[PDB]
RNA sequence: UAAGUCGACAAGAAGAUGGGCUUGGAAGCAGCCAUAAUUUAAAGAUCUCGUAACAGAGCACUUGUUAAAUCUUAAAAGCAU
């Protein structure tokens, strides 16, 4: 049978319950801020489902139509407008941010045989991890320096972010015309070829979305910085032109 | 109490006054326990009450602020008083500032509501007497306390004005006694957007 | 506050009647004007089929509607070819559980989750996932599912 | 917060200032159908380089104006004077039916 | 041949318009991938049951070793890190938002049940 | 008023108090509610 | 329980779909059968009111604001009412 001491292996010793929406979430948007690399921080004010649904199938159409022959996968089924748990989403910045893994010292734990082995706790739910972000949270002056402290005042009240797999402009490009459109750098689609974005539903929950602002290669960003990274035709060929010199 | 720590703020013109700890003394009791007296003072008039001495109040003239603490949070009788203090300075400053009102819609057929004088009644020079015909074989007349301005914008409504709420909301009551709200056609003196649910039929 | 009427009525067979009489001509918008405009906005349709409308009376009586495909649980039964029952209209199981009323291929639950998502609010919606959900309701109406 | 009295709206902060909390709070009470009824909001975004003055600028259905400060008001205080000009206005309106 | 209806079948009522044919079925080969996996959506004799499983479930056991019974704990209250890290490329990005998902339907199930449960408590 | 001695509530609106307690009495437990006058119940007689 | 407990307040609480049957009518909510899915920050083929039937108001559930630094909820036991 199995021991007192043991500990499932998928289920380390956590800072707070593990099965709560309020962990689960974390241990969500933590992998989200590791991997997507780009990301922009919208503001959502009281929307309903059929204009959420509306907004969600502009997207859709609009990310359908940027042109995929490069042989990569297919990132369109990966780009989502998703709200997020504001409080929560801010911890989740610190912990991406100050907790370092390498600082951990591993213990030995028993498992169903009893038999001691090495096992360390790196999960961002960790005592370790919760220690280390209020501990470095303590002074405040100095995290006004950091990414984390630059984005803060941006996760105050309700908020939505879009995340992109890829830092393809092609696809932000084409995202942010139909969320922050600003002609005539970002032109909102015309209304003779999509009569769908010119609607009661989807135009009455565009105005609700504010755009606020971005983090990208984990590096704080502004509405007008978003419009240069957006503005670049293709990543490759930014670099072409540099060895052109 | 979460209200009790939430710090008070005097708005222009208002002044508190904070007296040193007194007792009267009373033959028939051995020991009569300190009160303060706490004088709230501005444009409308000026009201006072005596809290007792537990409750410390930490007045900040520059900064316009005034909170309440107690002596000991875990006796029932200090967390009580805390709150309850802390209410009533709440509304002794709103009051003294903006002044309480209070509005009686008489809803029937053959409610009415007049302003006007009754010097053989008249409790002190002056007092105004709300006269209200509610069908009854004779009419009712009441007197407004001292420190409060009634009026009739419409004959089917009524208008309280004073400094202190107790007495405002106290004086609404008594007018509302005659005729409480039915719950079939809805006649009576419904009191700052009192409502009643009707019936079937 | 802008009011909203659901009703099922036949394809250009508009006119004051159990449907639409009752349905409509109690809020007070002018019946035989609707009845008008929609035999227009639905003359490519089969006269007789059923179309589910959405007729939203704003406030002063000016209304505005939309048509909407037909029910789904009208097309799987169409497309099982179901055993006609009372009223001349195709019945779906009584006992969904143990009954089986018809066979529906999966190439049938292509078709009939593509002119679903002709519609432009559910035009977004992605193909895979909208051919999961009909499977989820022949399961309701009694229609079994081959690969 | 009641917003049954108020017909206009205008904000302008940056949103990387931590003053602005107030501001970007304020549009969360807002309800959904404020843009139909007839509420007319405006909200403009300031760049990063350097926050200006922010201006919460709200005027009722009566023609008052008011101009708060939205830097030393936190939103709790932003509420509550909102809601002092709402009610006397819905008082003088109860009183006023018929 | 996977599919029971060859092309060129026609397809009972499906077609509600007017100056049309009724659709016909096409060859399996164009018919999208995700289309043939869509049913995977479909989820005395019990003492012959008792008789032979119990013995069959025994074997099953082989309490040798004890790891292989774990409990399995269910996505919904592990704690390990999901598969994120830092310009870990794409592929890694992608199959992130897989777990990322993978884990959202599984609080959803557990969310679905809570509520049921709580309607029965109400209606008892 | 319906008077027991095991008052119970009825709804999510019924509240239990202990009214008419003084100097001389000690009261009786009471369930008041805004929604519903039927609930009204006191426990304990005079 | 500052990863904001508890309470209040603000808004949301979708779509296939009016599930099939039954019935004059049965659209989440007379009754019967089913109740794998889908998409979401979340949303029971439906827990309480409401309609002749729709509509409509709440709940489960979801986010936000206010806000506690010995201060949440429940059970058992002792003494009382
Ligand atoms: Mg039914
Ligand atoms: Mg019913
Ligand atoms: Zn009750």
């Amino acid at each position: 049978r199995l021991p007192d001491d043991y500990v499932p292996p998928t289920q380390p010793p956590s800072a707070r319950p593990v099965d709560t929406r309020k962990s689960q979430l974390l241990r969500t948007y933590t992998s989200m801020l590791r991997s997507t690399p780009l990301m922009l921080i919208f503001q959502h004010n009281n929307l309903t489902a059929i204009e959420w649904a509306a907004i969600r199938r502009e997207l859709s159409l609009a990310l359908s139509n940027v042109p995929v022959p490069e042989g990569a996968p297919d990132i369109t089924s990966k780009i989502h407008l998703q709200v997020v748990r504001t409080r929560i989403f801010d911890v989740a910045l610190k912990t991406v941010e100050f907790f370092d893994p390498s600082t951990v010292e591993p213990t030995t734990a028993t498992t169903a045989t009893g038999t001691k082995v090495p096992a360390t706790y790196n999960h961002d739910l960790s005592k370790h991890a919760w220690k280390a972000v209020k501990e470095a949270t303590k002074n405040t002056e100095a995290v006004e320096k950091t990414v984390y402290g630059q984005l803060a005042p941006l996760l105050v009240g309700p908020v939505a972010i879009l995340t992109l797999p890829s830092v393809s402009p092609a696809h932000l490009g084409a995202a942010l015309s139909v969320l922050a459109p600003s002609p005539p750098a970002f032109p909102a689609p015309s209304r003779k070829k999509n009569p769908g974005y010119y609607d009661l539903t989807c135009q009455s929950g565009l105005q609700k979305l504010l755009l606020v602002g971005g983090r990208i290669e984990g590096k704080a960003f502004d509405y007008d910085g978003i419009k240069w990274v957006g503005g670049i035709e293709n990543g490759i060929e930014g670099l072409r032109a540099q060895l052109v010199h | 109490s979460k209200l009790g720590r939430t710090p008070l703020s005097i708005p222009p013109g208002v002044e508190i006054t904070i007296g040193e700890p007194f007792v009267k003394r009373d033959m028939t009791q051995w020991k009569q326990q300190p009160k303060r007296k706490i004088t709230v003072q501005g444009p409308l008039g000026q009201l006072e009450m005596d809290i007792p001495d537990f409750i410390k109040i930490d007045h900040d003239a520059e900064a316009r602020r005034a909170t309440l603490s107690v002596a000991n949070r875990d006796e029932k009788e200090q967390r009580e008083m805390w709150g309850t203090t802390w209410a009533y300075l709440n509304r002794f400053i709103m009051g003294v500032s903006e002044g309480h009102t209070a509005v009686l819609r008489l809803v029937g057929i053959g409610y009415r509501a007049t302003i006007d004088t009754r010097p053989e009644k008249e409790e002190y020079p002056g007092q105004q007497f709300v006269c209200l015909k509610l069908g009854f074989s004779h009419p009712v007349e009441m007197g407004v306390p001292k420190g409060m301005k009634a009026s009739t914008p419409q004959p089917t409504r009524i208008l309280l004005e004073g400094i202190n709420r107790e007495q405002v909301m106290t004086f609404a009551a008594d007018i509302r006694r005659w005729r409480v709200p039915e719950p079939y056609k809805g006649k009576g003196i419904f009191v700052n957007g009192e409502t009643i649910k009707l019936k079937q039929k | 506050v802008e009011q909203v009427v659901k009703l099922i009525v036949g394809a250009g067979q508009a006119s004051p009647s159990p449907p639409v009489g009752p349905a409509l001509g109690s809020k007070g918008i002018k019946s035989m004007d609707f009845c008008k405009e929609f035999n227009a906005r639905t003359a490519h349709i089969n006269t007789g089929t059923p179309m589910p409308v959405r007729v939203t009376v704003r406030p002063d009586r000016s209304f505005h509607f939309d048509v909407r495909t037909p029910h789904t649980s009208w097309l799987l039964l169409n497309a099982a070819e179901a055993p006609i029952g009372k009223g001349g209209k195709r019945k779906g199981a009584s006992n969904p559980g143990k009954e089986v009323v018809g066979t529906v291929s999966l190439k049938h639950v292509y078709e009939i989750a593509k002119i679903k998502q002709s519609e432009l609010r559910l035009s977004g919606l992605p193909l895979e996932g909208l051919c999961r959900a009909v499977i989820y309701q022949a399961r309701s109406i009694g229609i079994n599912v081959i690969p | 917060m009641l917003t049954r009295f108020i017909t206009d709206v205008s904000t302008r902060f940056n949103p990387f200032s931590a003053k602005a909390k107030a501001a970007r709070l304020f549009l969360s009470f807002l309800p959904p159908n404020a843009r139909s009824n007839g509420m007319n909001i405006t909200t403009q975004l300031l760049p990063r380089n350097s926050t200006e003055t922010p201006l919460l600028y709200v005027k009722f259905k009566d023609g008052k104006e008011m101009n708060l400060d939205v830097e030393n008001m936190g939103i709790k205080s932003i509420v509550e004077e909102v809601d002092r000009h709402s009610r006397i206005l819905q008082k003088q309106a109860d009183l006023n039916d018929g | 041949a996977i599919s029971s209806c060859p092309a060129g079948t026609k397809l009972n009522g499906l077609n509600y318009f007017k100056n049309k044919a009724d659709p016909v079925a096409l060859p399996d080969e164009e018919y999208p991938e995700w289309l043939w996996r869509c049913l995977e959506v479909q989820k005395k004799q019990r003492r012959l049951a008792m008789k032979r499983a119990r013995a069959q479930e025994a074997k099953i056991l082989a309490s040798g070793d004890l790891e292989a019974l774990a409990p399995k704990i269910p996505l919904q209250k592990q704690s390990v890190n999901l598969p994120g890290a830092v310009n870990g490329g794409v592929q890694d990005a992608v199959l992130a938002d897989e777990k990322r998902e993978e884990l959202r339907k599984a609080m959803r199930k557990e969310r679905k049940a809570k509520i049921k449960e709580s309607n029965y408590l109400k209606a008892m | 008023m319906k008077v027991h001695s095991a008052i119970k509530k009825r709804c999510e609106h019924c509240k239990v108090v202990r009214r008419k307690a003084n100097k001389r009495q000690n009261g009786y437990l009471y369930i008041i509610c805004p929604a519903n006058p039927r609930h009204k119940q006191r426990q304990g007689y005079r």
